């Protein structure tokens, strides 16, 4: 397996006019956001617990049931920010956690935010996912939440292929993100895209990942995009 | 983040 995740090019978010600017505008945006839960959730800090509760139920099925249970030794939090998910979802379930995020200021704050259980965070990687290669055979769970909209379609596919090579036996990748009502929608404030369900499933499956589970998040505020979770390997 | 339907 090519360790770079290379695949042939398929479809494109033609809503992304200039790829270099799509990435540089997002990096600039996050560099000035406050390193707080409110900053991570764009004013939706009030749904953080609801989000984490659903994620926990979703993941526990893979850790607790079946003949080929997913292990609990190590997880990778992709686009981790200050560690909201690492603190409340991953550290309680996995012995060690690695974090990767493009924003230096958030990795620095994460040391404070995570408190004492943060001593179980092994590595704080500062990298864009489009440039990041997780170590082979290292993670039981790779968690990718509210960040796939920051990658081009091609870089998303290649990143997931690199992730596949990083999973331990029985490991899974989880994507949890906003889904557009139709097509692909660019947010020019934070420089990210929202894609519809069919588009996302096609990116995953056409990248050669196997979709294991798919679940819509319930009980969210009426006014926001639907949020879905996918398990893949 | 989660966000408002534009």
């Amino acid at each position: 397996h090519h360790s770079s995740g290379l695949v042939p090019r398929g479809s494109t978010s033609e809503v992304i006019e200039d790829e270099k600017q799509f990435y540089s505008k997002a990096k600039t945006y996050w560099k000035q956001i406050p390193p707080t839960v409110d900053g991570m959730l764009g004013g939706y800090g009030h749904i953080s617990s609801i989000d984490i509760n659903s994620s926990r139920k979703f993941l526990q099925r893979f850790l607790r049931e079946g003949p080929n249970k997913t292990g609990t030794s190590c997880a990778l939090d992709c686009g981790a920010g200050i560690g909201r998910i690492t603190k409340r979802l991953l550290l309680p379930l996995f012995r060690e956690v690695d974090m990767v995020d493009i924003t230096e200021d958030f990795l620095v704050q994460a040391k404070t935010y995570l408190g004492e259980e943060g001593k179980r965070v092994r590595n704080y990687f500062c990298c864009g996912l489009q440039d990041f290669t997780p170590e082979p055979d290292s993670y039981d769970v790779i968690w990718i939440q509210w960040v796939i909209g920051h990658l081009t379609d091609q870089h998303l596919a290649e990143f997931l292929r690199r992730c596949k090579g990083s999973l331990r036996p029985n490991g899974i990748i989880v994507i949890k993100d906003n889904m557009a009502q139709e097509g692909v929608i660019l947010d020019d404030v934070d420089s990210s895209v929202c894609r519809d369900l069919d588009v996302v499933r096609r990116i995953i499956c056409s990248a050669g990942l196997s979709l294991l589970a798919e679940e819509r998040q319930e009980n969210l505020p009426d006014e926001i995009y639907h949020v879905y979770s996918f398990a893949l390997r | 983040p989660p966000k408002r339907i534009a």
